[PDB]
């Protein structure tokens, strides 16, 4: 496949922006300052540095912040308030080896690494200097593939509809209602290990979307409704980006890249959610052709 | 956020270079005096056994104020499974600590 | 007497400087250090949060 050949012939280095910022936490850092540093810097993940061992040992991402908030909320109900002054190392102890990639590794290896390990963050680490150079994402990769692959030769499957390809998830879709408390959302996130939740109504029609990303805004209150929390919507919002089963892989990939979101909600004529199509599904389907 | 370059002092330039040699000697780093106001300092990582190098340069920014500048040297240093960059930060942090 | 600061070597940054150490005013016993480095033609500014 053209995608497969392109991925194998390009290095991870080629994906790195000319200029970027990286946020690193010493594992002795207190968890509460760690998550305030993510927000302030507008970053979604941070490599962890163990000073005693003199090396990176893991990642701190929004998923962890959510695990910790959820734990904090429950514990509080039982008068346990320890997560506050917790160091990162101590909270890691309470409970996933570092997975990284060399800038000289192929794009194919990067993609396989994300899928196999079920992660969303892949630090590019130079084996020579030992420095983390950049954190690779599904989003960055797909955009790059779309930009740098010629439209033709075009694989036949790119013209196939979602219906035919069966890419994405179409059963047991974790969803919340507009009247759903933020703390209930956290529990669903933690249980289902899913990057976002469609917000539906009485009849099951999607009207909004609640992402793991929309949660960290809260480290800069867990009682408010999902709807109410999605009013501090920092970015201009045109409504929920969706797709239909009749649509081609090509149109869906184009929509994803242009909108720069991690997933579309598959929906029927009535805006009723039928499934989810995520960059995770897309990249996987492309790496297995 | 407000970022500051290196560290400032209002002591005499000679006095400043004195304190930094002492801070260096305390951490047990190696150092070479290029200029009276320019030092290269080397250090072997206790864990990774690799070496890291950096420059210490004193500048005058005021009539009464001086600025000690830290620069990492890209000499193929660090990389022991460590990080040249992070290890640079730690050498500096330690020095800045001993001062103050 | 020491050399005068080079004009492009900025003393303060608000939100040739390559490899130079920058830092925030210490607060809460946490130190934040920063610097921009180069890997071939790619530049990254690393911030380290250290107690
Ligand atoms: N590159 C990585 N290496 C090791 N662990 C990771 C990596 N990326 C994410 N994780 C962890 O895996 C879990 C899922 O994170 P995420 O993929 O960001 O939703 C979180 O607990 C992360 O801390
Ligand atoms: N709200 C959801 N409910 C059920 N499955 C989902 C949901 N969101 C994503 N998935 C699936 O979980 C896998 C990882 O997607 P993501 O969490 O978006 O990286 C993909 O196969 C998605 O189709
Ligand atoms: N399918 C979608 N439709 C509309 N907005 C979305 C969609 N997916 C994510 N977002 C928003 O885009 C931002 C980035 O989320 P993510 O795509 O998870 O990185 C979040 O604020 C989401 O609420």
């Amino acid at each position: 496949s053209v995608y497969t050949t392109f991925m194998k012939s390009h290095r991870c280095y080629d994906l790195i922006p000319t200029s970027s910022k990286l946020v690193v936490f010493d594992t002795s850092l207190q968890v509460k300052k760690a998550f305030f540093a993510l927000v302030t810097n507008g970053v979604r993940a941070a490599p962890l540095w163990d000073s005693k061992k003199q090396s990176f040992v893991g990642m701190l991402t929004i998923t962890d912040f959510i695990n910790i908030l959820h734990r904090y909320y429950k514990s509080a109900l039982v008068q346990i308030y320890e997560l506050e002054e917790h160091k990162i190392e101590t909270w890691r102890e309470v409970y996933k080896p570092l997975v990284c990639i060399s800038p000289n590794a192929s794009l194919f290896d990067a993609v396989s690494s994300l899928i196999r390990n079920k992660i969303h963050r892949l630090p590019v680490i130079d084996p020579e200097s030992g420095n983390t150079l950049y954190i690779l994402t599904h989003k960055r990769i797909l955009k790059f593939l779309k930009l740098f692959i010629t439209e033709f030769p075009k694989p036949e499957f790119m013209s196939k509809s979602l219906e035919e390809l069966q890419i994405g998830t179409y059963a047991n879709i974790a969803m919340v209602r507009t009247t759903t408390p933020v703390y209930v959302a956290l529990g669903i996130f933690v249980q289902h290990r899913v990057s976002a939740l469609p917000v539906v109504d009485e009849k099951g029609r999607v009207v909004d979307i609640y992402s793991k990303f929309d949660v960290i805004n809260l480290a800069a209150n867990l009682d408010v409704s999902v709807t109410k929390a999605l009013q501090h919507r920092s970015h201009y919002f045109e409504g929920v980006l969706k797709c239909y089963l009749h649509e081609t892989l090509e149109a869906i990939i184009n929509r994803l890249v242009e909108a720069e979101v991690h997933r579309l909600v598959v929906v029927d004529e009535h805006d009723v959610v039928k499934g989810i199509v995520s960059l995770s599904d897309i990249l996987q389907a492309l790496v297995l052709t | 956020a407000k970022w500051h370059l290196g560290i400032r002092s209002q002591s005499r330039p000679n006095d400043i270079m004195a304190e930094v040699c002492r801070a260096i000697k305390q951490l047990d780093y190696e150092w070479k005096v290029v200029n009276p106001y320019y030092l290269r300092v080397r250090r072997k990582n206790p864990v990774t056994s690799t070496f890291s190098k950096m420059s210490l340069q004193l500048y005058q920014v005021d009539s009464r104020t001086y600025l000690l500048d830290f620069r990492s040297i890209d000499d193929g240093g660090g990389g022991g499974g460590g990080s040249h960059t992070i290890e640079f930060f730690e050498m500096c942090a330690n020095l800045i600590k001993i001062l103050a | 007497s020491p050399p005068i600061l080079p004009p492009h070597l900025l003393q303060v940054i608000l939100n040739v400087m390559l490899n130079h150490l920058y830092a925030l005013s210490i607060k809460d016993s946490v130190m934040v250090l920063s610097a921009t480095h180069r890997y071939k033609k790619k530049y990254v500014t690393t911030l380290l949060y250290k107690p």
